[PDB]
RNA sequence: CCCAUGUCCAGGUUGAAGGUGCGGUAAAACGCACUGGAGGACCGAACCCACGUACGUUGAAAAGUGCGGGGAUGAGGUGUG
RNA sequence: GUAUGAGUAGCGAAAGACAGGUGAGAAUCCUGUCCACCGUAUGACUAAGGUUUCCUGGGGAAGGCUCGUCCGCCCAGGGUUAGUCGGGACCUAAGCCGAGGCCGAUAGGCGUAGGCGAUGGACAACAGGUUGAUAUUCCUGUACCAGUUGUUUUUGUUUGAGCAAUGGAGGGACGCAGUAGGCUAAGGAAUGCAUGCGAUUGGAAGUGCAUGUCCAAGCAAUGAGUCUUGAGUAGAGUUAAAUGCUUUACUCUUUAAGGACAAGUUGUGACGGGGAGCGAAAUAGUAGCGAAGUUCCUGACGUCACACUGCCAAGAAAAGCUUCUAGUGAGAAAACAACUGCCCGUACCGUAAACCGACACAGGUAGUCGAGGAGAGUAUCCUAAGGUGAGCGAGCGAACUCUCGUUAAGGAACUCGGCAAAAUGACCCCGUAACUUCGGGAGAAGGGGUGCUGACUUCGGUCAGCCGCAGUGAAUAGGCCCAAGCGACUGUUUAUCAAAAACACAGGUCUCUGCAAAAUCGUAAGAUGAAGUAUAGGGGCUGACGCCUGCCCGGUGCUGGAA
RNA sequence: UGAAAUUUUAGUACCUGUGAAGAUGCAGGUUACCCGCGACAGGACGGAAAGACCCCAUGGAGCUUUACUGUAGUUUGAUAU
């Protein structure tokens, strides 16, 4: 039973990370969305 | 930065002790701080001369008071070795 | 020649495959090899844009010379190897300048044969000359399109075409498929016939040998889900059960031709075939 | 599913093509030995899989375990990106 | 928020016993002894992941399915040392970003140059010791790599040593399978060597018992072997040039010669270190001391080395590196001495109680090492090194349920169905049918042998004898046959009720497609098809192979025609 | 050491009958001292899941086609370039 979380920094940063974020203009709005919720933690 | 902010505080430790008794000294540093430019540091504040430096970082160590809880600021400690023929740090 | 193996298993039974008696070296040349990647029927986009592709073995491009224009010097034939890309072998050829090149083999090619290309070269296989100084009835191959581009017709194994006459600027010709059509005189060809004849006669013989050669199964549209395929459903095997047979897309897939109505080549093309 | 680049498959068994020798013939085909080591080949661990059954079924487990079961140099398993 | 069920289910695979200690309190914590368990692992390393869980000293609120004096918990301190290891200051693959550029209601999409990007290439250090916690990082010893300064020694200074391209080249540079050979680890035996001991349960001072039985990198010398023809002439090229490289003809050489590689061995590294064991106080088995380190047997797909052979499915790139000139050039090279060498990771767990599973969860987790007897073996049983006794127990030994052993006579009468279980099972020998695509069927079937002790063996046997109910005495190993349907076959499939006759398949056939091909993704640009070209590519159907595949073109499609 | 599903409150018998037509609870009669423990599963139309069968809603979704109406594409003409 292998499950669906397989962690990994490298992956996590490649695919959820701040720069990957700013690459697009909607991980732009997600940046800006959480910003305006106020998450502490605005990226991976 | 300055070479007088370079080098923070001495280490004093059953480990640190021991180390001194074979004339080599451990020093807090500026994070930003490499081995070179601690040598440097070492050498103008303490008029010794320096054989060899060895750097590492110790990692932010988490704590907790009560409700609270978080983490103790990240630090460089950076081992230097005296030559021999060379006055010793007095601490 | 093509040797049948022994049924020694049934995966073997049946099994046939190529001899390489032609085949005098199995190391290709280090000049000219370039990398290739699978792209596995995928493009840019990363879709899948032609089904039944991928995997199989890995390949090295052989750099072949099919624009033929280095007519200042003779090229001696010094081997004729496989090459992966291709059905048809490839010709390493040495100019007496000392570059080194890659041709298509013709059939009866042999070590040795000093090769050449341009106008007064004389007719014998593996020469290249324009088709304005092709005499009509030879045999030819590695027929290009547009001068200079290189030759881009009548490359597989075993395929050939036939000058047929002169027309103004244009060269009648008969290509492998049967079709009649004129090309541009200025437009270069190799005489002789690609050699490897026995290519078609090869039986795979099982299924993983398709998987070497990079041949994805293909699943029959009758036994997908309708919302695969047009002739997905049905309870049990079922007929056609539409007016004509079709494509995923369905587009029909028996005699309805594709070629486009407005192609500005009808103007040359004299008898189509296929 | 695919791409690039790595990596894994204890140990046994069988004996294809080809080759050599001797027969045989005008030359052959062909025959007998030896050699040779092919295979989605055979048996079988690791590995992968999941056919039968019992149990489990507020479980040890939101799909498993026990006993058996199939594949195991390939259309193979698997890692990293 | 609190009840009921209820002091009920459950307390999550397995062996512990006792003595002593600690302490308010002990089945559960510590110590000791015996016993037991794993041992191609439940041992030893590592990558990811986790992120302080590591060490030391305290604590017993909560967490731990019981307990707890204890813990991966809580509290306080402490712990990760690199020119050489892995990564960066090196290279590139897939893929990604992308100056200009192309395309596009907006947003943006695509892409050249150029970059990024290891899982690959390149690249200089090892042995021992030391701490409670780090070690190829610290220390001792002995090195190497890149560079700076300086001393000395040679040689060159513009008829110019030397350096040297972003340029020309070479090289890097590569698959799979198959055995064979060399070498070394590894393993085993010895009345080899060294040390220690002589047993009390009847016997043994000997061929008794136990334990050990060797050491780098670097440097030097060599080396099992492995690959490879080597010159010369005349040309032609290599955007300029070249002595380099590529190459065409022509001579001579080719059992060789020359050249390029090479595991490993010997010496030194070593007056060093380890090492059975002996063993100190002032408080341990710890300072410290410390013998021997032979021969023989087996012997690695570990290494030479993808070396050789064979095969088809035809098996990265770039840099480093080596050469060539072009350019650049007044300084160069050697030895020696001293000196310089940055950032990041380094703790600990890691077939797990520390990772993925909500749990201290019978699941999952890449790679390396992975011993002995019997054995083909990493199977199997019992063991070595090493690790562990599983975080509720004490009784009792009812039904019933589960897991397992045995079972008179019968032997499928059970049942939807021989489901389950039983039976067969290893090796050696004899022997083996229909049918067949000649390969198989086939381990068909059906039989026989297996222990121990002598003798002789051509070393595999044979002959003789002995014992038992039984000799692959345990463990681990096919049940078989006749016949029919379906599917040719190996494969694939509904993760988690269906593994099949379903899908695929090789083969067949039809049809489209002349290349800016057809087809497909996309508004487009741009892509795949394909750096392919009708013996190719796409689509439909059928589905090995063998024998065959009849009649109908009126209707519907397609194709052609054009009055 | 210590849950859970369930649970209107319950001092919670049997027969025949009655009743929304299948009663522990209603009628007549019978039986039965109070409280438990170990077992079994006939009943509580037992628990679990606002039945998936069936029907209905001018509900939903996926699919088909010579259903209706559109439409991407493909093609043909005019016209501009
Ligand atoms: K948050
Ligand atoms: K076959
Ligand atoms: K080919
Ligand atoms: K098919
Ligand atoms: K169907
Ligand atoms: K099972
Ligand atoms: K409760
Ligand atoms: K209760
Ligand atoms: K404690
Ligand atoms: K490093
Ligand atoms: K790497
Ligand atoms: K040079
Ligand atoms: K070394
Ligand atoms: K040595
Ligand atoms: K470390
Ligand atoms: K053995
Ligand atoms: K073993
Ligand atoms: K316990
Ligand atoms: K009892
Ligand atoms: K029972
Ligand atoms: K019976
Ligand atoms: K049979
Ligand atoms: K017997
Ligand atoms: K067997
Ligand atoms: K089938
Ligand atoms: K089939
Ligand atoms: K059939
Ligand atoms: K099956
Ligand atoms: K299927
Ligand atoms: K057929
Ligand atoms: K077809
Ligand atoms: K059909
Ligand atoms: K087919
Ligand atoms: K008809
Ligand atoms: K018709
Ligand atoms: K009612
Ligand atoms: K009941
Ligand atoms: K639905
Ligand atoms: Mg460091
Ligand atoms: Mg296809
Ligand atoms: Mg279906
Ligand atoms: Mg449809
Ligand atoms: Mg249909
Ligand atoms: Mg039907
Ligand atoms: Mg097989
Ligand atoms: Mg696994
Ligand atoms: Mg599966
Ligand atoms: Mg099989
Ligand atoms: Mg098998
Ligand atoms: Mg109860
Ligand atoms: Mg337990
Ligand atoms: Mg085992
Ligand atoms: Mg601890
Ligand atoms: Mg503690
Ligand atoms: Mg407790
Ligand atoms: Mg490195
Ligand atoms: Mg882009
Ligand atoms: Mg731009
Ligand atoms: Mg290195
Ligand atoms: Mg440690
Ligand atoms: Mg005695
Ligand atoms: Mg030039
Ligand atoms: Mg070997
Ligand atoms: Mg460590
Ligand atoms: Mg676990
Ligand atoms: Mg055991
Ligand atoms: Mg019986
Ligand atoms: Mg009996
Ligand atoms: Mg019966
Ligand atoms: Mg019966
Ligand atoms: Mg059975
Ligand atoms: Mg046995
Ligand atoms: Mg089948
Ligand atoms: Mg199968
Ligand atoms: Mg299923
Ligand atoms: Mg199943
Ligand atoms: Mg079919
Ligand atoms: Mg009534
Ligand atoms: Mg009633
Ligand atoms: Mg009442
Ligand atoms: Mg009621
Ligand atoms: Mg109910
Ligand atoms: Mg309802």
């Amino acid at each position: 039973m292998k499950r669906t979380y397989q962690p990994n920094k490298r992956k996590r940063q490649k695919v959820h990370g701040f720069r990957k974020r700013m690459s697009t203009k909607n991980g732009r709005r997600v940046l800006a969305s959480r910003r305006r919720k106020g998450r502490k933690v605005i990226s991976a | 930065m300055e070479l007088l902010d370079v080098i923070k505080r001495p280490v004093i430790t059953e480990k640190s002790m021991l180390a001194m008794d074979e004339k080599k000294y451990t020093f807090e540093v500026d994070t930003r701080a490499n081995k070179t430019l601690v040598k440097q540091a070492v050498e103008s504040a303490f008029d010794v001369k320096v054989a060899n430096v060895n750097i590492l970082n110790v990692r932010p160590k988490f704590k907790r008071m009560g409700k609270y809880a978080g983490y103790t600021k990240k630090r460089r400690k950076a081992i230097v070795t005296l030559t021999e023929d060379s006055k010793e740090i007095q601490l | 020649a093509i040797k049948k193996y022994k049924p020694t298993t049934n995966g073997r039974r049946n099994m046939t495959s190529s001899d390489f008696a032609e085949i005098t070296t199995s190391t290709p040349e280090k000049s000219l090899l370039q990398p290739l990647k699978n792209n596995a029927g995928r493009n840019n986009n990363g879709r899948i844009t032609v089904r039944h592709q991928g995997g199989g073995h890995k390949r090295q491009y052989r750099v072949i010379d099919f624009k033929r224009n280095k007519d200042n010097v003779a090229a001696v034939v010094k081997t004729i190897e496989y090459d992966p890309n291709r059905s048809a072998n490839i010709a390493l050829v040495h100019y007496e300048d000392g570059v080194k090149a890659y041709i298509l083999a013709p059939k009866g090619l042999e070590v040795g044969m000093r090769l050449v290309s341009g106008p007064e070269a004389d007719i014998k296989v593996g020469n290249a000359l324009p088709l304005e100084n092709i005499p009509v009835g030879t045999v030819i191959h590695n027929i290009e399109m547009k001068p200079g581009k290189g030759g881009q017709l009548i490359r597989s194994a075993g395929t050939s075409a036939q000058v047929l006459g002169k027309e103004g600027k244009y060269v009648l010709i008969r290509l492998n498929s049967g079709e009649v059509r004129m090309i541009l005189a200025t437009c270069r060809a190799t005489i002789g016939s690609v050699g490897n004849e026995q290519h078609e006669l090869i039986n795979i013989g099982k299924a993983g040998r398709s998987r070497w050669m990079r041949k994805r199964p293909t699943v029959r549209g009758s036994v997908m889900n309708p919302n695969d395929h047009p002739h997905g459903g049905g309870e049990g095997k079922t007929p056609i059960g539409r007016k004509a047979p079709v494509s995923p897309w369905g587009q029909p897939a028996i005699g309805y031709k594709t070629r486009n109505k407005k192609a500005k080549s009808d103007k040359l093309i004299v008898r189509r075939r296929t």
